[PDB]
RNA sequence: GACUCUUAGCGGUGGAUCACUCGGCUCGUGCGUCGAUGAAGAACGCAGCUAGCUGCGAGAAUUAGUGUGAAUUGCAGGACAGAUCAUCGACACUUCGAACGCACCUUGCGGCCCCGGGCCCGGGGCCACGCCUGUCUGAGGGUCGCU
RNA sequence: ACGAGUAGGAGGGCCGCCGCGGUGGGCGCGGAAGCCCCGGGCGAGGGCCCGGGUGGAGCCGCCGCGGGUGCAGAUCUUGGUGGUAGUAGCAAAUAUUCAAACGAGAACUUUGAAGGCCGAAGUGGAGAAGGGUUCCAUGUGAACAGCAGUUGAACAUGGGUCAGUCGGUCCUAAGAGAUGGGCGAGCGCCGUUCGGAAGGGCGGCCGAUCGAAAGGGA
RNA sequence: UGGGUAUAGGGGCGAAAGACUAAUCGAACCAUCUAGUAGCUGGUUCCCUCCGAAGUUUCCCUCAGGAUAGCUGGCGCUCGU
RNA sequence: UCUUGAAACACGGACCAAGGAGUCUAACGCGCGCGCGAGUCGGAGGGACGCGAAACCCUGUGGCGCAAUGAAGGUGAGGGCCGGGGCGCCCCGGCUGAGGUGGGAUCCCGCCGCGCCGGCGGGCGCACCACCGGCCCGUCUCGCCCGCCCCGUCGGGGAGGUGGAGCGUGAGCGCGCGCGAUAGGACCCGAAAGAUGGUGAAC
RNA sequence: UCAGACCUCAGAUCAGACGCGGCGACCCGCUGAAUUUAAGCAUAUUACUAAGCGGAGGAAAAGAAACUAACCAGGAUUCCCCCAGUAACGGCGAGUGAAGAGGGAAGAGCCCAGCGCCGAAUCCCCGCCCGCGGGCGCGGGACGUGUGGCGUACGGGAGACCGGACCCCCCCGGCGCGCGGGGGCCCAAGUCCUUCUGAUCGAGGCCCAGCCCGCGGACGGUGUUAGGCCGGUGGCGGCCCCCGGCGCGGCGGGACCCGGUCUCCUCGGAGUCGGGUUGUUUGGGAAUGCAGCCCAAAGCGGGUGGUAAACUCCAUCUAAGGCUAAAUACCGGCACGAGACCGAUAGCGGACAAGUACCGUAAGGGAAAGUUGAAAAGAACUUUGAAGAGAGAGUUCAAGAGGGCGUGAAACCGUUAAGAGGUAAACGGGUGGGGUCCGUGCGGUCCGCCCGGAGGAUUCAACCCGGCGGGUCCGCCGGCCGGACCGGGCCACUCGGCGGGACGC
């Protein structure tokens, strides 16, 4: 489900920088052509140079997607459903089921015709599953990192 | 949640569209809630701020119960000036302190031909 | 460059291949685009089926596939003539016409003639003007039970019929299958060299 | 104890680090529209106070129309009672540029028509090349006819 | 029982960094991240926890997941700062001195006087090319003018270039360059007479046009 | 000697020095091909535990390099014990 | 850091901060993990229907395996026991479904010394390995039988050597992880050059 | 020809149109390298690539078979999958490399010339007249050196006969009548209580349902961290003004007879195919395509049939004329949505007056540079100095935020505090001294269980009693549930290269 990310192809290479060769007491790195600019005489291509090209620029044709066998994809569901029937695994997951009627919580099909949130909120209060919703409210916080800018 | 593909949830797009909003859009953004007496009289919750409107500051340092009339609506700064909400500079001259419209409640509306037309549309729906 | 036991590989990356690399990141959006286009095309031809005209049953050419059948381009003009359908009227009622296809046998000829006579039995021809029907137009009672057909018209299926079990005769037991094949190859290989000796 | 060395506090130099982000990159989607009716680009000019940016064209920091409905704001002002903004179907849109009277390192040099003023001055409209159809004026015993 | 190790291989990490799915009814203006510490510690180590100070809004543990994930070197890149060092230096073309004025302030400005230099192939008076407001007046003394400056070609605010007869404009010089024609896949190129080339008043011209602020030119 | 013109890069120009052709000339300058290639130099970033070398064989327009055998490590496995 | 040898009169390093070098895609091999298993995988497309460009479902065309071998025409992988018969050296019937020798984890039995524990006595022997048969394809030598509607330059089989990446009651396939050798800028930085197009006679 | 016509060729600032340049990501036609690989290098490769030139469009191009195949036959083009790193090519070295079939996306087919029938039956222009089209001209032309209708290889035409059409259909305009966009104005609920803060968006609370709304708990702004303050979000939500379609009706103007049999008649593209040769290209190899030159066709012909050639058989198509949507491509542009991406030495060169400053004669080269505070509240006033620059005062939560101002590391430097100092300084190991801190001497420096004794306080304990609860994962029960389980009935059942079998309800 993830989108491809890649650095531009022209990053660090849209400049005509030629190495000064040896004999100039410089480090044999491609330097920018001369001028009345502070950019003149600076490395432009190597990854160690400021404003250059990163090492191995990320390509968009990276293999983002993985294919799984249908038999294994169905296997994992049969195991995740079987694990949703054990009280120890649901509590160890963190859900608040210490007061629900039965661990496999089957309700009548009348709840499939609900049309208001207050009806669904009341159903969770009757099934004693509202303590898990309040636990979601207690977990509503702010992410730590650059995800906030994304 | 937001399901329309025509509306954006990007923080940068919503912040850019806010700080670069035109004047007629900043008017809608710089709205303020009506008082309990006005929200029940006109059945309108909030109205865009107006010059001759009287408001009460509900948040900040200048909050209280003193009803003050707005003296300037500075849409370029996203802030309004009230007749008594002010402070004295170093040289003694007084200067108004900017208060955000969402921090004041409208106690009296400058009702003209255009103000009553908006109160009728907002209450009709 | 080589090492212990391995495979001599042939990497075809001696050109500027990175300049021409087509990624399929628009494949899911392409699946929605074609799905949406079929829904718009279905509303265009509302009573008519969404797949289009009728394709005939054709035999695949090569020995690798001459046992199965598939859907051809259009019905031959000989099949249209045997089914009593004009070459130009057929395309108006959603019948694919292929003026190029031949009929070397009557098995494939009568295969589509039956398929072409069966499709016209399922046709519900609306009148050109709804206020005045004509001879070829279906009755108003039949025009009500007329819905848009989804999928290909008359899907081509090859239901295998069982060969009836029978007691093996002595002629079938005495038939030399291996000898009849080796001698068939010799008689087909030495056919020309024996035809000269006869002159 | 001057100097020197180490450590620490504080103060400098310097800018790291962290936090911030109206930016970039990548992916996806829908459109996919320039120009002799003067394009792209360029020049110059335009604001009460205005250099750059940006927006405009002598109607020049915008006009009209329409929507919106009290601001713009650095400051002054009364223009301003439909303010302001957005939109944009009206109008306008200097010079150079395919650039088109001839030229251009020149605000150079012309021609035609019409109008106004006193041949001169001013204004307006025109004068590139290639080519299509038609028109008009022609050309050559080129092929005929009539003399 | 055993314990060296370069090149190299392998495993372990409750070592560290960024981001994601989970999870801790986590943490935080009663103070997060970062930073400093002659503070207390822990681990063999990578590192980590706590305290104080500073800071002002985010941040972290655990199970998995994705890497642009760990620096002392590359005459690395960018930025900053040292010793050198208050050192080299402020030494080509003879030379200044006195008094006064303005001014907070004078070896350097201004006025006066004296002594000198350039000595008419000038250190004089005017142009061309180039520069483009450097020109002029007033004001500033902050940065610049490698000392200073009350001064300036600096800075700030205003002002200043007036033509029939000076030049451009006009003419062709070497040239350059269209038209016809030719070539060329093509942008185009070759070519300067070579084609029904006279737009005038009976016409000859033979080559449009451009090309001189030192040529020609009322 | 000024100005105006002419000749442009494998070309120009040269009373000839491989001189000169914008501080660049035994082949200018600019951008691209281009992150050209390099058996050749330089560098190559956290800790710990365990094992631990080779400069020798054969072949190679090889002899500053590879291929191969040896030495190394990892993964085991078949048994015994 | 290169080196047989560096504290070297060998090279780089004045100082601090940030940046800075084994990557990604394709394909191959082995090891490992997972799924199914003589199968295996939808990797095109189709269909259900904020995150959802996900997930779900269908589709096996096809790929890789299940058969190899020869240049090709082509051809193409069953062993053993029992009885009868032929006695040369390979016919028939029946019961079965991969043989024989040596080794072989494990299992089974007897006996003994104490329904357990040690002695030596056998047996069914996994996988694997050594060896010997057997069969398939190529090829060679020696050959005497056989088959038929298309009786011929026809097609079949035997015996004994030998070539093959074979058979001998399948093990692959999909996915992921790691390493190794590659081709791609390919760990990073570096040439002297070469090419295409263009700009300069203000020196 | 009342003497001029025609042909050919000119002129015009003639009447009315068109072409030019830009962009060029994708696309079409040409042109064309070398780095590089082959461990050298020359063919090869790089590559039918870059650079160079021309031409378009929203797509282009291609496209209705002179095809594939050898079958029991397929049937325009484009694209995807597969064929396949295969056939083949190649100093057969390095390397290169498709197609038929098969599965999908999308599917749409057509028009001429020629041939012969029709009184040129055809068309443009001007003027006038009607509602960009129409009539009108005894208007001017084009055209027989060939316009229009019919008609194109799937055959076609004509005449008969037969069966069906015939104000209908079909096409173009706009009217009645209901569905894709564009632009506007709106559309649910705390600023409740307590408390912290410079500022709440913090923390706690808000009768029984946990304050309220929730088809709205996306996001942003607001002086902190907000579903309920605000803009919005949600909603087959409302309203208003436009735009573009489609369906159903009628109105106006234009088209307009189709099929089936027989007979009769008719039927095709030339300096092109092809052969030779050359160069180039291709996997195409005694030549895949393309082109130059020479040769130069045929009409039971011609092309193809992946090895040159002759004879023969067979299959297949009908070249040398044209048009044509969809699936497809898109690094440019315009407008959007998104991110396991980057977070100011990073990400585009460019988060800023960035292709800017600046450099070069030019072609071109090309930076650095984001952050006061919540709010300028930006420090009045006093005083020293000529002034910068200070001292008070003042603003603010904070000046330890004072205009390149958030945080403010290191190198380096000033200064203070401590210690030390003639084998450059630093370093390991061991200890000593000093210093700064930390934890300790508080009525010192001991706890826990049990027991003995003392002292006072008990919802006072064992046992018994009635009901309750749990355990026996203790014996009798009884249900329920699962099947490689058994025997009987019944199903829209399903199921298989067999009404029965099997499966399950
Ligand atoms: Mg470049
Ligand atoms: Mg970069
Ligand atoms: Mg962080
Ligand atoms: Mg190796
Ligand atoms: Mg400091
Ligand atoms: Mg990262
Ligand atoms: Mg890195
Ligand atoms: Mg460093
Ligand atoms: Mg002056
Ligand atoms: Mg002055
Ligand atoms: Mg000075
Ligand atoms: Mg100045
Ligand atoms: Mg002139
Ligand atoms: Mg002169
Ligand atoms: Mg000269
Ligand atoms: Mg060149
Ligand atoms: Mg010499
Ligand atoms: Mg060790
Ligand atoms: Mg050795
Ligand atoms: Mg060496
Ligand atoms: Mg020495
Ligand atoms: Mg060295
Ligand atoms: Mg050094
Ligand atoms: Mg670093
Ligand atoms: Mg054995
Ligand atoms: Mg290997
Ligand atoms: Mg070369
Ligand atoms: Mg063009
Ligand atoms: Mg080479
Ligand atoms: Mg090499
Ligand atoms: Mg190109
Ligand atoms: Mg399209
Ligand atoms: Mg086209
Ligand atoms: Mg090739
Ligand atoms: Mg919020
Ligand atoms: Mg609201
Ligand atoms: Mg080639
Ligand atoms: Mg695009
Ligand atoms: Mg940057």
């Amino acid at each position: 489900n993830r989108q491809p990310y890649a650095v531009s192809k022209l990053a660090g290479h849209q400049t005509s920088a030629e190495s000064w060769g040896t004999g100039r007491a410089v480090a044999r790195i491609p330097r920018v052509r001369g001028g009345g600019t502070h950019r003149s005489g600076q490395g432009a291509f190597g990854n160690m140079c400021r404003g250059g090209r990163m090492f191995a620029p990320t390509k968009t044709w990276r293999r983002w997607h993985r294919r799984v066998n249908t038999t294994q994809k169905r296997y994992a569901v049969c195991s995740a459903l079987a694990a949703s029937a054990l009280p120890a695994l649901i509590m160890s997951k963190g859900h608040r089921i210490e007061e629900i009627p039965e661990v496999p919580l089957v309700v009548e099909d009348k709840v499939e015709s609900y049309k208001k949130t207050k009806e669904a909120v009341l159903l969770l209060k009757k099934l004693k599953a509202w303590n898990d919703i309040k636990k979601v409210y207690a977990s509503q916080r702010m992410r730590a990192g650059k995800g906030k800018m994304r | 949640m937001k399901f329309s593909p025509f509306v954006t949830s990007d923080r940068s797009k919503n912040r850019k569209r806010h700080f670069n909003a035109p004047s007629h859009v900043r008017r809608k953004i710089m709205s303020s809630p009506l008082s309990k007496e006005l929200r029940q009289k006109y059945s309108v919750r909030s109205m865009p701020i107006r010059k001759d409107d009287e408001v009460q500051v509900v948040r900040g340092h200048y909050k209280g119960q003193q009803i003050g009339k707005v003296v300037q609506v500075y849409r370029k700064k996203y802030v309004i000036y009230i007749e008594r909400v002010q402070r004295e500079k170093a040289n003694g001259t007084t200067v108004h302190v900017g208060i955000h419209p969402s921090k004041v409640v409208i106690t009296r509306l400058k009702l003209d031909k255009d103000r009553k037309k908006i109160l009728e549309r907002k209450a009709k729906s | 460059a080589p090492s212990r036991n391995g495979m001599i590989l042939k990497p075809h990356f001696h050109k500027d291949w990175q300049r021409r690399v087509t990624t399929w990141f628009n494949q899911p959006a392409r699946k929605i685009r074609r799905r949406k286009a079929r829904q718009v095309k279905a509303r265009l031809v509302a009573p008519r089926p969404v797949s289009g005209p009728v394709r005939p049953v054709v035999r695949c050419p090569t020995n690798r596939y001459h046992t199965k059948v598939r859907a051809g381009r259009g019905f031959s003009l000989e099949e249209l003539k045997a089914a009593g359908i004009n070459k130009k009227v057929a395309r108006t009622i959603g019948i694919s016409v292929d003026p190029r296809r031949r009929n070397k046998s009557t098995e494939g000829l009568q295969t589509n003639v039956q398929r072409l006579k069966e499709y016209r039995s399922k046709l519900i021809v609306f009148p050109r003007k709804p206020s005045a029907p004509k001879k070829g137009d279906s009755t108003a009672e039949e025009l009500k039970l007329a819905t848009q057909l989804k999928g290909p018209i008359m899907p081509i299926r090859s239901v295998y019929k069982k060969e009836k079990a029978r007691v093996i005769t002595e002629e079938e037991k005495n038939f030399k299958a291996f000898a009849s094949l080796r001698m068939a190859r010799a008689n087909a290989r030495l056919f020309g060299i024996r035809a000269k000796k006869a002159k």
